[PDB]
RNA sequence: CGCUGGGGAGGAGGCACUCUGGGGGGACCGCCGGCGAUAAGCCGGAGGAAGGAGCGGGCGACGGUAGGUCAGUAUGCCCCGAAACCCCCGGGCUACACGCGCGCUACAAUGGGCGGGACAAUGGGAUCCGACCCCGAAAGGGGAAGGGAAUCCCCUAAACCCGCCCUCAGUUCGGAUCGCGGGCUGCAACUCGCCCGCGUGAAGCUGGAAUCCCUAGUACCCGCGUGUCAUCAUCGCGCGGCGAAUACGU
């Protein structure tokens, strides 16, 4: 059988797949393990170095992830797998794990980009000039 | 053998007509049609200043022309057309068919 | 095992050290009196840098074939320091893309679809995919994890 | 010098020129004056249940 | 160049970076041991989420603290060191990618130059950075200079702040990197060395608030 | 076996530092030109001078005399299309001094504009002279 | 392709996922703790997408400031008819011993260069956007599919990662000023435009007295679109990328 998930993160949407298997995660057409920088390999392997081998070595993932950012996307990723393995297990300890670790593996995170305001648009809504008198 | 139909309008009263009428002609009638579809809204926006003079702190008005669009497919019957063609079509509406 | 398994940085090279038994892909005559657009400042500093930029134009329309010569332009290129003015994006030249392409099919590694770009052919994806091979079984020494793959 | 250690057991309210500070009644853990509640100020933000290492027991702060 | 074992990490166990672990690592200070965050993690980033809740700061691993300290210009509206530090356009501001590995090659010269946990040996500098101050006081209408204690917080956030300046002040165009000072100011600190930025300060600020008592 | 500062035209230049960039301490020659030459003359560029043969001197002078002639397209010279001869060509130093004090005085001979604002000291070219340029 | 186990491209056929856009739901100090007149209410805990007018905006009362605008149009009085009215040519608003405001670039290693590897959103588009092919070292030139825009185009962004050179120097930092040449727009480029190549290589080694902006996807850092527009963006209005420190006060 075969699963389906999906992640979002600022602007960045990530689709997962996942269904029988060895063990191999791929992450637009390329392994986990040959990602850079390390510090968003580690953000998207972190959930199956907490789900543990006797549950990764029998699956396998693919993950189609578009827009926003290298880190949204590690993000937005690491969402989807975390729902796929909670679901295609549906094992409440790994939930419980998950939570415990980090409530925004299973939850999203919701922040947006605030609209920008005029005198001084380009730099942000609450950035001005500064006067001098 | 299929006939696609375009819809732009202002305002959605006038579109939720037209998209009703269709579908109770071509369900009354024997005939498919795949819709309605909504296609994105299109919105034009200007911003300009306020003040006449160059004088005071500046402030900007930001105006707003909304239009939305609808698709719609008919499968091109005769009784289709000759039903179709004579509707009610208000002013504040756009219409475009064409065959495939 | 395919390109998609291995990195581009040790395919390039590989390949760039592999491409130079091939004679149909040598360096013009201008090569070594240019840069490589006009958002550089200086020219290059390697000697061998043909066969670099060939090997990655010919990956490029592998992976993102068919293409053309204007969005590889447009990857090519990047930022300028234009003095006291702030900085901007710029697009590289084309003579150098559009010579690494003929070269390329000359040798018969790529075609062009009649109207919309280039594409490799199956030789040109055997010679990538056996360089990846060659090198994914030597990075296995180091990464375990990559067996499985 | 190693201090005298005591436990925060009631916020008095704010002091200060600019509200900076708090006055702060303490327990004292263990050492000469042990068992003793003192009254003391406290700069930065604390809450009850907060440890703070006291080089004196003996100043008695007055009270606002 | 980095080797490849290197380049390449997989971490298997839950370990700060992969690399370091908690569990041997002991704090002594019964007034920061509750925010002293050693939660077993292997990347310490938060991405804002603990800012808004007053106390949400000890929930953060120190780590990740220490990183966000590190990431940072310099000195701007005062001197350290005896002068501004501004660079503004050569600055790691809002790059943590670059933090990141600034610890890290500072913790591994740490392992290799004592044999220990640098993670044991920060806590230990924490420790001796910590101070434990003076501020206004009007007892009506007449102001005086007086001496405050100082909480575990706001301890913490000085310790952590001093030892980044450190760093900052040791790296300032010179020929040393930024991660071979921060490892000096840790093994200074935490071996109670006068050569450190962050002892000096903790010494001049309780020497003073001891005159104004 | 390598010579510490080597002597080369009109210029006793840094054998310490590598061939681009101890050429580079002679006028007219900038990093691109000589990476050029030595390209040309069929020298090692990325390696610490010293070992500069008097026969590469030698060529390196036989170059710069005439670089058309051995390659050296003509849009990567100093000066292109001079004035009185045609025959674009490349000048290190003297009379390049020379050749822009001829230009300059060509231009104020006729009672040009910017033989005018030569002669004054003030901006040649478009700006605008009244918040900066403050001597 | 290597080790037949894997990986790609079509075109059938589908609306599962994403997205689009109409209609509905959901949060109310509602539950529980404390503090408060037992009232109106305050702080905290869970649960929860969201927690304390959820977040950010539009609409800015009665009044007043002899605040600004007759040089946007409308208008009372006063003034100018071969004129202060209506058109063409040439100059000027771009002039520079200086004092100021707002900014851009830097004074280097928390870096410069070369070659490789990645990753967006907002908007706009008929004599307009222009893919694709061919010329050209570059700027640019010659043809030209399609597109009245969820169909085609502008569009593989930079900061970031990898390897090599440089190792604390007015330097491989910095990049002003000037010479020769090559192009575009336009009826016309000297006064007075923009781009490209080779050369040239000025101040500047962290900044007194004083002073500005910023409480979270905020501030700092990075680039892009659009307005103006035949050509010209260190500006205005907006867009996403990476993403903190402190206080919950007076």
């Amino acid at each position: 059988r075969v699963i389906q998930t999906a992640g979002k993160r600022k602007t960045a949407v990530a689709r997962a797949t996942i269904r029988e298997g060895k063990g191999r995660v791929r992450i637009n057409h390329k392994p986990v393990e040959i990602i850079e920088p390390e510090i968003a390999r580690f953000t998207i392997m972190e959930p199956l170095i907490l789900a543990g081998e006797e549950i990764v070595s029998r699956v396998d993932i693919d993950v189609k992830v578009e827009g926003g950012g290298f880190m949204g996307q590690a993000e937005a990723a690491r969402v989807a797998i975390a729902r796929a393995l909670v679901e295609w297990t549906n094992d409440m300890n790994l939930k419980e794990k998950f939570m415990k670790y980090d409530r925004t593996m299973l939850v999203g995170d919701s922040r947006r980009t605030e609209p920008h305001k005029p005198n001084r648009s380009t730099k942000g809504p609450r950035a001005k000039r500064q006067k001098s008198y | 053998q299929k006939a696609r139909i375009k819809l732009a309008s202002t305002n959605i009263k006038a579109l939720n007509e037209v998209t009703d009428q269709i579908k109770q002609i071509a369900e009354r009638t024997g005939v498919r049609m795949s819709g309605p579809i909504p296609l994105p809204t299109k919105r034009i926006r200007i911003t300009t200043r306020k003040s006449p003079d160059g004088e005071g702190s500046a402030t900007f008005d930001r105006f707003e022309l909304r239009v939305h669009k609808r698709l719609v497919d008919i499968e091109a019957d005769e009784r289709a057309m000759r039903q179709i063609m004579r509707i009610r079509v208000p002013e504040d509406v756009t219409i475009e068919i064409e065959l495939i | 095992a395919t390109v998609y398994d291995v990195p581009g940085d040790l395919l390039v090279e590989r390949v760039a050290k592999a491409l130079k038994e091939v004679p149909e892909i040598k360096p013009p005559e201008w090569a070594p009196f240019v840069k490589t657009g006009r958002h550089k400042e200086r020219l290059p500093e390697q000697e061998d840098w043909w066969y670099y930029r060939v090997a990655s134009v010919f990956r490029k329309v592998y992976i993102d074939g068919p293409v053309g010569i204007e969005r590889l332009r447009t990857w090519y290129g990047g930022r300028k320091n234009r003095g006291h003015a702030p900085e901007h994006f710029y697009k590289a030249g084309g003579s150098i893309i559009r010579k690494a392409l003929q070269q390329l099919e000359a040798a018969g590694f790529v075609q062009k679809v009649p109207g919309e770009g280039r594409i490799v052919t199956p030789k040109g994806q055997s010679f990538l995919d056996k360089i990846a091979t060659e090198l994914k079984k030597e990075l296995e020494e180091q990464i375990p994890e990559l067996k499985k793959y | 010098d190693e201090g005298y250690p005591a436990e925060v057991i009631e916020i008095v309210g704010r002091t200060g020129v600019t509200g900076g500070v708090t006055q702060v009644k303490v327990r004292i853990l263990e050492g000469r004056d042990k068992g003793r509640v003192i009254r003391r100020n406290v700069k930065g933000p604390v809450r009850v249940g907060d440890i703070v290492i006291l080089r004196e027991t003996e100043r008695e702060a007055r009270e606002i | 160049a980095k080797p490849l074992t290197e380049r390449f990490f997989i971490p298997k166990e839950v370990k700060v970076m992969g690399r370091w672990s908690v569990e041997d690592v002991t704090v002594e200070d019964p007034s920061l041991k509750p925010y002293i965050n050693l939660d077993a993690r292997i990347l310490p980033h938060s991405h804002g989420r603990y800012a808004k809740k007053p106390f949400g700061k000890a929930n953060v691993h120190i780590v990740e603290r220490l990183i966000n300290k590190v990431m940072r210009s310099g000195a701007s509206h005062y001197k350290a060191g005896g002068h501004f530090m501004r660079r503004e356009h050569r600055s790691i501001m809002s790059k943590k990618m670059k933090a990141y590995e600034v610890v890290k090659e500072a913790f591994m010269i740490i392992e290799r130059r004592t044999k220990q946990n640098p993670i044991q040996v920060l806590v230990k500098a924490i420790e001796n950075s910590a101070p434990r101050d003076t501020t206004t006081i009007a007892f009506g209408g007449i102001r005086y200079h007086m001496s405050v204690d100082v909480s575990p917080l706001r301890r913490l956030d000085i310790a952590l702040k001093n030892i980044a300046l450190g760093a900052s002040i040791k790296c300032y165009r010179n020929k040393t990197t930024y991660a071979q000072a921060l490892a000096e100011e840790i093994i200074a600190a935490a071996n109670k060395d006068p050569k450190s930025f962050a002892y000096s300060k903790k010494e001049e600020i309780e020497r003073i608030a001891q005159s104004s008592r | 076996n390598f010579r510490h500062i080597v002597r080369v035209a009109g210029v006793d230049i840094d054998g310490h530092k590598q061939v681009r960039w101890a050429l580079t301490g002679i006028k007219g020659i900038g990093i691109n030109f000589a990476t050029m030459v030595l390209r040309v003359a069929g020298i090692d560029p990325f390696m610490k001078a010293g070992y500069l043969t008097d026969e590469q001197v030698k060529k390196i002078e036989e170059i710069l005399a005439d670089p058309v002639a051995h390659g050296i397209p003509a849009w990567a010279v100093n000066r292109p299309k001079d004035y009185e001869t045609g025959k674009d060509m490349h000048l290190i130093t003297a009379k390049l001094v020379m050749a822009w004090r001829e230009d300059v005085n060509r231009l104020r001979r006729i009672r040009a504009y910017r033989g005018i604002r030569h002669e004054l000291g003030l901006p040649v070219r478009g700006q605008r002279t009244r918040s900066n340029f403050r001597h």
